[PDB]
């Protein structure tokens, strides 16, 4: 506990900034707190951005699998955001894309999600990632 | 093609009216038949569906294609909705239905491309639908020629052809049909219902398969407790006492607990706790049973009574098994021996006389075998073979085949399959074609013709030339109807059908080809309610 | 959307040739190497069979469904990855025409794929040939194929001894008409890991005939040798309990907090003495123990392993036959784990060792792996994985059949002459599964750069007119005695390569369309 | 028999597309092999011009996009990492080796005879360099052969006139850190510093360290002899 | 298929014209002269678009001939105006005071439906339900204060009329809840009892433990303040709508007015509130300020009744002049099916009992007045001169459109159909037409076909004034 997400959450590109960036954050009695400082003294929330086109093959596939690991990984964060939505002229060169975010910052920019296991990707696949 | 842009009629979207309409339609219903074709019949041919992601699945179950066949068009969905409420019925023939109802929509756009208004059409096709229910009716038996003749025993067959048990099936058919012919019972209210769980399968190593035996009783799966009293008792006349009132040690009271370090009192209370159950067991004792039936369980101390008595106890006796046995037996299961303000058992008011009783050793789990009652008409199988694999198999085909025996009995009412009841309605619906005209004579010849689809299909599926197995099915039951009138048949018959697996024509119902009548009834009927429905469709409007 | 006619039963076969086309030369020594390009800028050279099957994106369904078939067998089997597509593959093809041209229905094809599996099994149980399963010279010198010529190939003579040792320990050799034939029932994925202990030789390592616990005394005033073991299994933790539902712990004095430290000793007193009285002498908890739960069980005489995942208790509960109960109230005195061997803890390599070793027959043990480094150890785990995978192979079925190819020339002759004589339209799948035979040798001639017609003639020609262990030499090329050049491959696999071939090639001719659906 | 988004050779095009990438990229290093090669210019796009010679600098930085040719400079780079030099050679080799190679096989030669040829080639030149070489000397005034070798190692880098620079200092260098003893060698000991605004024939040898941080005082003396080190 | 991808199938003309999203300006005439009918008749929504359709074609044929759309329109209203005197000449008068006539006239509509066996109980049911407000020579009466009260259980014969006013909603089913009461008078009720809850910015600050308990005092004597400024209103019946932000009647709330024998219902709807603003008689009281007892209602008595589980709140006796006998029939059934059938065959059956009571008597069915109305129009259109005379004949050709689509749509042939009926009219006299029962034409009248005069008689109306509006337009602008 907390068990403080269950789902993928759809972002519209005016709140990008606003679900991502909050991903710089803990909650009361996750953390110490010191003072004039109430931040918790442990790293946020991991945050997995998915940048989607509806018409390719892997957007389709990581949907089911993103739900299906939000299902389970409760204190996990996944978000959606229509690729053409979140970056002026994205490219469909790098479709679909994932970015985990943790404590505000990048650690993940993975392009043509395709190839980041079976082009036929399981749960195996995602879940060995969620766990590097 | 693709009828749209109207130059007038500014509405919120295409219209599209008439022919146009009712070509989509028999398309769209023709491009369902092309899916469904496929899995009619135990030969059909496995189909795989696709989805949007990569993801597939291979099955020729045409309730589950229909399930998860995407089809996207206003008449279409109409066969699908057909399909989920015969699955909701019936379960099974979906694919029949939705074949038949593609038949008659191809042959109701033919006519009226034949200048045939469609509510003739439909009034010839319910017409048609009548007759045919009635021939149903006239068509209609019960179960019989089921004992003494290769009628279930076919079944066992068929549902033993792929186990290793359909090397004795020549025996072992036999022993479950006539296990499961025996225990026909009204059930309830006069319901004639067989009972839905019975014949006890057992294994044993000895002799052969074809030594297999039917207990002419009942069995229960437990043991005897202590092996201090005999296993088998009073051979020449054996009773039973069932009772359900425990037999446990009991306590003082339910919310007292002993705590005494007297050797006195503790005697005491020994005393009283086992004596309440003493008592119990006297109860029956002076009742003269030598088999005791306790579905709660017996005490190591109670027990030292019939030990001495002679008398064989049982622990976690069914309670199902045990009113079974006492009803067979002439008795009743004792619900308790709290009458009243006394305490008995009502000696030699509720105890069963058996032929012999006796603790049988049997592979794994050991039962006891109550053999001679009154009237049971029950019986359990006990299988052989040549090593537990082999009898681990044998069980479970014998489960396999006691199911679709039992699902073949509990239909009081069937019909023969295999494409009789459609080449019987082809026939008599032609015939009485003939003597109806006013407009409805064509209607009632494509509906008949229409039902063809189904024999045609199952020819086509068996990979054998569906034209001649079709013709002589027809030729056979135009020889079979055609002397009703003369009262005197010699080589005309009915109920017969397509054999799949040899492609010859043969009677169902030795064969072991039948279905209930509900099942064809409901799918005749939804078939043409569905290709009403799509019929009367005249206009589109898509906003 | 959708396909009808013979269009889709084409497609899939087009598809099945595909996948098949693209392995047809990963068999034999002088298999070829293969250029795997991703969408990056890299790529590999990697002539593994596997890796090109695992790595290869197909679009169409059959192809998919073949590369799954493939992947399980990998699993299944400790060989045959490309031989069962590559022979499912040229089984279709050569259908293909009768399908196509001669106008025949699938049904009739597939009855005659499987009469021709039972036959061609039949023919492999003939030409087959026994080996000695009981002397370990001829189990070594089989076994050593597959190790030799590889990583292990310095401690090949150890390395057989201990993959054939590990075998038998998990072999049960059994024969009767009462339960039947087990089949050795042997399980290598589950009851076989091996434990890698650093330090040491390979000539060190041992088999242990049981499970070995790396799970150290919880209490170094504890017992660590039982001469008569007994093992009980519980889960429930050995502590403080609460209710079932809300608990609050509401004290008004400090002294009044010992009142918790009081339940507590007066519960675990409780459920140890109730653990103790099945006269145990280890206690194994899944979940945490507390310390008084240790002292009273250590004043029981027995010892306490707190904290174990239920992995070791699985196979606890095989060598040691140990029953595990949930609540400590209902533990019974036939749940102890009598028959158990002996707790010894003795330390191999500076590491913390707990053997649970019987002279019984549990279908389960441990192998205790030495070596002079992870890379070494890791190596040796994978070779003596294959090597086991080969042993049992072996071990199911007392016989080996000619490699070579050989097998498959005997099975395609004899498929022939047998069909030449069933006077039956499906004559015609029969032939086809006895050319379809021929891929193999065609596959090595073709690697070994000889004549891929007068060599296949020859060969042919020997078969039919002398013995059926003539085949293909992987190095030479020409056509020399399997026996003579000490070829062969198990009958298992060969078998099941059969089965499985012709088992894909129905179900795939099964399949005529492909329809959206979700 | 093909997939969407993919693309495959098939019959001897691979073998032919392989051969082709192969001969490209030995005529990129052809022209710099030996003391008479050439010098190659590369760009990175930010201003920066990097002219080199070395084959295996020349690899790691220069993008190369041919699937064959990225394989071959991977496996040449392995010199390096193993004895510093021979990657040209390496290249050139394995180019004449596929040219060759595919001469043959256009007669019908299939590639595994000629894989089989090159292996036992491979062991006779093994052999042939075992029997040729020559055992050199473990004499502490071996500074004449050693100057041979790094004039040798120099010539292939330089324009033939820093060499006479390059050669004594590399020599000394060399010596100073491996004495004439077992020991042990580790280039380690040998510091490399680079200075601007200075001649290219400049370049000299120090015995010692040298200090980037220098003295804030005009009074402290510019140069002490026989200083103790605080 | 509309534009949220639901598809619709369905034969009635109202349902397929709301769908049709009609976006030509005109063409919604159409859509407007049926909800006309509805209003009025009830039915034959396709009926006067089918006459409006040939009206137009006949004007378009006028209009090639050159003849002035203006003349045309008066034209073919004084044509109707003849053929409805046609129509009411030859109409079948009947008493709304003989109940046989009203329940066979019901019957004959609800044999349409599935439930047929039971109409001998659905009929006088509606037929007693319009007479409780219609009487005799009212004029035009509006069904739609009827209510229709439907109530999971029972069966099809399971019904009631209650002449008073029936709620939806049960009693409290909690303690104090008194489940009925006697000398009630009933208001409506649009505010919730609840502590003072202001819709802008507010919060509760406190300070210490005295603070907390006058809080809490305040908030009990403002509920215990509201419920008695509810008694002494002398309001018995407390009907409070259904608010998400307040709560109804707060538990002290519930406690208070049952101290002060006060029946609460609550959970009411806007549109139960609206029925009973007509059926009591009351007013809506916007706050517990306003509330006194000039807002309330009256009755003899409030209670719920539960015969076999029906648990509904009626209200009798209320004795008020602005109340008015709203009888509200009570529709009970086992499924959703039964109760939904049922209203629907009530309500057909309260609109032919209005058509009845707007102008009494019915006609014969399949055509039969169409087709002597045509007649007779053309036998004396021959007497008129001028381009009346063609534009009579064109509207006497037009009116038989109606049994020309029936004869079509049943399968008979057009032709012979039109004809048969001609010759069959030539002896008798709206008798004989068109009968989807015989498959052809037979005595309508003797096989209880009959139709209320009302649904021809204002058919023909609309058709006329919709073709007259048409042909009124001659030009299109925009305006914004």
């Amino acid at each position: 506990e907390r068990s403080k997400f269950g789902e993928v959450f759809h972002i519209n590109k005016p709140e990008y900034n606003k679900e991502v960036t909050l991903a710089s954050q803990g909650k009361k009695y996750e953390g110490a707190q010191t003072n004039d400082n109430g931040e918790e003294d442990d790293g946020g929330v991991y945050v997995f951005v998915h940048l989607s086109l509806q018409s390719k093959l892997q957007s389709r596939i990581l949907s089911h699998l993103f739900q299906s690991a939000a299902c389970k990984f409760r204190e996990i964060k996944f978000v959606e955001i229509p690729a053409n939505r979140a970056i002026e002229n994205y490219p469909e060169s790098n479709c679909p894309t994932l970015i985990v975010y943790y404590r505000g910052e990048v650690i993940k920019n993975m392009i043509t999600l395709l190839e980041l296991g079976g082009n036929n990707s399981k749960m195996e696949d995602f879940e060995d990632f969620m766990v590097k | 093609f693709n009828n749209s842009r109207s130059d007038t009629l500014f509405l919120g979207g295409e219209k599209i009216s008439g022919d146009d309409i009712r070509n989509q339609n028999v398309l769209a219903t023709m491009a369902v038949a092309n899916v469904v074709k496929s899995s009619l019949g135990p030969v059909g041919l496995d189909k795989m569906l696709v989805d949007d992601i990569g993801d597939f699945t291979v099955t020729n179950d045409g309730a589950t294609i229909l399930s998860l066949l995407d089809v996207q068009h206003p008449a279409g969905k109409i066969l699908v909705e057909l399909a989920q409420q015969q699955d909701r019925e019936i379960g099974d023939g979906t694919t029949s239905v939705v074949i038949i109802a593609s038949e008659l929509l191809k042959r109701a756009n033919e006519l009226v491309k034949n200048k045939i208004h469609p509510t003739t059409i439909i009034t010839g096709f319910r017409v048609a639908l009548r007759e045919a229910i009635r021939f149903i009716n006239e068509v209609l038996s019960t179960s019989v020629d089921t004992l003494g003749k290769e009628t279930l025993i076919n079944i066992a067959k068929t549902s033993m052809s792929s186990k290793i048990i359909g090397a004795d099936s020549d025996f072992f058919s036999n022993m479950v049909v006539d296990a499961l012919l025996a225990v026909k019972t009204q059930n309830s209210k006069g319901e004639i219902k067989y009972p839905v769980k019975a014949v006890n399968v057992l294994k044993a190593h000895g002799k052969s398969a074809t030594e297999s035996l039917l207990v002419p009783g009942y069995a229960l799966n437990c043991t005897v407790a202590s092996q201090a009293m005999p296993k088998r008792i009073a051979g020449g006349n054996v009773k039973i006492a069932c009772l359900d009132l425990n037999l446990q040690k009991a306590r003082m009271a339910m919310g007292v607990q002993i705590n005494i370090d007297d050797p006195e009192q503790l005697e005491q209370i020994r005393k009283r706790e086992a004596g309440i159950v003493l008592e119990r067991v006297k109860k029956i004792i002076d009742a003269g049973a030598q088999v005791v039936l306790t579905t709660k369980g017996i005490d190591d101390l109670c027990l030292k009574e019939f030990v001495e008595a002679k008398i064989m106890g049982v622990r976690r006796c069914k309670k199902e098994d045990l009113r079974r046995i006492a009803r067979a037996t002439g008795a009743t299961l004792v619900s308790s021996m709290s009458n009243l303000e006394g305490e008995e058992t009502f000696e030699s008011s509720y105890l069963g006389l058996c032929d012999e009783v006796v603790q049988a050793k049997f592979s794994d789990d050991e039962c006891i075998l109550i053999k001679g009652t009154s009237k049971h008409s029950s019986s359990s199988i006990i299988l052989r073979g040549a090593n537990d694999y082999s009898l681990d198999e044998m069980e479970r085909s014998l489960h396999d085949s006691l199911s679709v025996v039992k699902r073949t009995l509990e239909s009081g009412n069937v019909v023969p399959g295999g494409g009789c009841v459609e080449a019987a309605l082809n026939i008599y619906l032609d015939n009485f074609a003939t003597t109806v005209g006013s407009r409805e004579q064509l209607a009632i010849a494509e509906f008949a013709a229409a039902l063809l689809i189904i024999p045609k299909t199952l020819a086509v599926n068996a990979a054998k030339d569906s034209s001649e197995l079709v013709a002589k099915l027809r030729s056979y039951h135009a020889a079979s109807q055609m002397a009703k009138p003369e009262d005197v048949k010699r080589r005309s018959y009915r109920n017969y059908g397509l054999d799949l697996i040899r492609g010859k024509i043969v009677d169902e119902i030795h064969a072991g080809v039948l279905e209930p009548t509900i099942s064809k009834v409901k799918s005749l009927k939804s078939a043409l309610e569905a290709c009403v429905a799509i019929l009367r469709i005249d206009t589109m409007i898509t906003v | 959307e959708r396909t009808t006619g013979r269009q889709a039963q084409i497609s899939n076969i087009t598809a099945a040739k595909a996948v098949a086309d693209v392995i047809r030369t990963c068999l034999g020594p002088k298999a070829m190497l293969k250029m795997l390009l991703d969408p990056m800028g890299g790529l590999v050279l990697t002539n593994d069979g596997h890796a090109i099957l695992r790595e290869i994106d197909v679009a169409h369904p059959a192809a998919k469904s073949m590369l799954e078939l493939s992947r399980t067998q990998d699993e299944e089997v400790g060989d045959g990855t490309t031989t069962v597509i590559i022979l499912a593959g040229e089984i279709l093809a050569q259908c293909a025409p009768y399908l196509i041209e001669k106008n025949i229905h699938p049904v009739i094809i597939i009855q005659a794929l499987k009469k021709a599996l039972t036959d061609a099994l039949e023919v492999i149980k003939q030409v087959s040939k026994p080996v000695d399963v009981e002397n370990d010279a001829a189990m070594k010198k089989l076994i050593q194929a597959s190790i030799g010529t590889k990583y292990v190939i310095h401690w090949s003579e150890k390395m057989c001894e201990l993959a054939l040792d590990a075998v038998k320990t998990v072999r049960k050799d059994l024969g009767q008409t009462v339960e039947g034939e087990p089949n050795f029932e042997i399980d290598i994925k589950r009851y076989v890991r091996v434990e890698k202990i650093p330090g040491g030789d390979v000539l060190d390592s041992r088999v242990l005939k049981g499970v070995l616990l790396n799970k150290d005394v919880v209490h170094p005033k504890m017992s660590r040798h039982i001469e008569n073991p007994r093992v009980v299994l519980l889960d429930c933790p050995l502590e403080y309990k609460k209710g079932e539902s809300q608990t609050n712990i509401e004290i008004e004095k400090e002294e009044d907090w010992n009142r918790i430290l009081q339940i507590e000793e007066e519960q675990v007193q409780l459920m140890c003495e109730q653990i103790l009285a099945v006269r145990p002498t280890l206690v194994i908890t899944e979940k945490g123990v507390s310390d008084l739960a240790q002292h009273y069980l250590l004043k029981g005489g027995c010892s306490v392993l707190r904290r174990v995942k239920k992995s070791d208790n699985n196979r606890i509960a095989r060598v040691t036959g140990a029953t595990i109960v949930n609540r400590v109230e209902d533990l019974k005195e036939s749940d102890v784990g009598t028959n158990c061997g002996l707790f010894k803890v003795e330390m191999i390599g500076d590491e913390y060792f707990s053997f649970l070793d019987n002279c019984k027959e549990p279908k389960a043990c441990t192998i205790m792996l030495r070596g002079g480094s992870k890379d070494i150890l890791n190596e040796i785990d994978r070779n003596l994985q294959d090597a086991m995978a080969v042993a049992r192979n072996v071990m199911l079925s007392p016989s080996l059949s000619p490699g070579g190819g050989a097998t498959e020339m005997a099975v395609s002759v004899k498929l022939a002459e047998k069909a030449k004589q069933l006077e039956g339209i499906q004559q015609w799948p029969y032939q086809a599964v006895a050319d379809a035979m021929e891929c193999i040798p065609r596959t090595l001639i073709q690697n070994a750069g000889g004549d891929p017609i007068r060599l296949l003639s020859q060969l042919r020609a020997k078969h039919a007119q002398g013995n059926f262990t003539t085949g293909i030499d992987g190095d030479k090329g020409k056509i020399v005695d399997m026996v003579s050049y000490g070829i062969w491959e198990p009958e298992v696999i060969k078998q099941q390569s059969v089965k499985t071939a012709i088992e894909s090639a129905c179900l795939l001719l099964r399949v005529d369309d492909i329809v959206s659906g979700v | 028999l093909l997939n969407p988004k993919a693309e495959s050779l098939r019959r001897d095009a691979a073998l032919k597309v392989n051969v082709t990438s192969a001969e490209g990229l030995q005529s990129v290093l052809e022209t710099n092999l030996g003391p008479k090669g050439t010098l190659k210019m590369l760009v990175d796009g930010a201003g920066n011009i990097k002219l080199t010679k070395d084959g295996k600098v020349l690899l790691t930085e220069m993008q190369i996009q041919s699937p064959t040719a990225v394989l071959i400079a991977r496996a040449a780079a392995a010199q390096d990492e193993i004895t510093g030099d021979g990657t040209t050679t390496v290249v050139c080799l394995v180019g004449e080796l596929l040219r060759q190679a595919h001469r043959f096989i256009q007669e019908g030669v299939h590639p595994r005879i000629i894989t089989d040829g090159f292996e036992i080639a491979r062991k006779e030149s093994m052999k042939f360099l075992d029997e040729f070489k020559i055992s050199k000397t473990n004499l502490s005034n071996d500074r004449e052969f050693l100057l041979q070798v790094a004039r040798s190692s120099l010539l292939t880098k330089v324009d033939a006139d820093l060499t006479e620079v390059l050669t004594p200092i590399v020599t000394d260098a060399v010596l100073s850190v491996y004495d004439a003893q077992a020991d042990n060698l580790d280039l380690h000991m040998v510091e490399i510093m680079q200075m601007q605004h200075l001649s290219p024939k400049d370049t000299t040898f120090i015995k010692g360290l040298v200090l980037d941080h220098g003295g804030r005082h005009p009074d402290m003396p510019t140069r002490v002899k026989n200083a103790y080190v605080l | 298929k509309t534009s949220r991808g639901e598809i619709i199938i369905s034969n009635d003309g109202h349902t397929i014209l709301k769908q049709m999203a009609i976006l030509h300006p005109v063409a919604r005439m159409l859509v407007e002269v049926s909800a006309a009918q509805d209003s009025e008749a009830g039915d034959g929504t396709t009926s006067v678009v089918i006459l409006t359709g040939a009206l137009l074609g006949a004007a378009e044929r006028l209009l090639n001939k050159g003849i002035h759309p203006t003349i045309i329109a008066d034209s073919f209203q004084s044509a109707a105006k003849r053929s409805v005197d046609i129509l009411l000449e030859m109409c079948h008068k009947v008493s709304l005071s003989d109940r046989e006539q009203l329940v066979r006239a019901a019957s004959t509509s609800l044999s349409s439906k599935i439930v047929s066996q039971y109409s001998s109980f659905l009929a006088p049911l509606a037929v007693d339900s319009v007479l409780k407000i219609s009487d005799e020579n009212s004029k035009n009466v509006d069904l739609n204060d009827i209510r229709l009260v439907k109530k999971v259980g029972g069966t099809i014969d399971d019904t009631e009329m209650i002449d008073g006013v029936v709620l939806t909603q049960t009693a409290i089913k909690s303690a104090g809840g008194p489940t009925r009461k006697e000398k009630a008078k009933i208001g409506l009720i649009q505010f919730q009892i609840s502590p003072p809850k202001p819709d802008t910015e507010n919060n509760i600050i406190v300070n210490d433990y005295r603070q907390m308990d006058k809080i809490l005092k305040e908030e009990r004597a403002y509920l215990l303040n509201i419920c008695k400024k509810i008694k002494k209103a002398k309001c018995n019946v407390l009907l409070i709508q259904k608010s998400i932000l307040r709560d109804a009647v707060n538990d002290l709330a519930l406690h208070f007015l049952s101290k002060l024998n006060i029946m609460v219902v609550k959970d009411i709807e806007r549109e139960e509130i609206e029925f009973l603003s007509k059926g009591l008689g009351c007013k809506p009281i916007a706050d517990i300020e306003l509330f006194t007892e000039d807002r309330l209602g009256s009755a003899d008595l409030v209670e719920e009744i539960d015969s076999d589980g029906s648990k509904i709140v009626r209200v009798t006796g209320i004795r008020n002049n602005n109340a008015r006998p709203t009888v509200s029939v009570v529709i009970r059934g086992a499924n959703n099916m039964i109760i939904d059938e049922t209203e629907r065959s009530l309500h057909d059956a309260l609109c032919v009992i209005r058509c009845l009571v707007k102008e009494r008597g019915l006609i014969a069915g399949g055509g039969a007045p169409e087709i002597e109305i045509s007649r007779r129009l053309s036998k004396e259109a021959r007497s008129m001169e001028g381009v009346q005379a063609f534009i009579w004949q064109e509207f006497a050709s037009a009116l038989e459109v109606i049994p020309t689509t029936l004869a079509e749509n049943a399968g008979l042939n057009s032709i012979k159909v039109v004809t048969e009926l001609r010759s069959k009219h030539e002896n008798g006299e709206l008798n004989d037409g068109i009968s989807v029962r015989r498959s052809g034409t037979t005595n309508t009248y003797e096989e209880h076909i009959l139709q209320p005069v009302l649904v021809s008689t204002s058919a023909i109306t609309l058709a006329s004034e919709c073709v007259k509006s048409i042909l009124r337009i001659d030009d299109i602008a925009f305006s914004r």
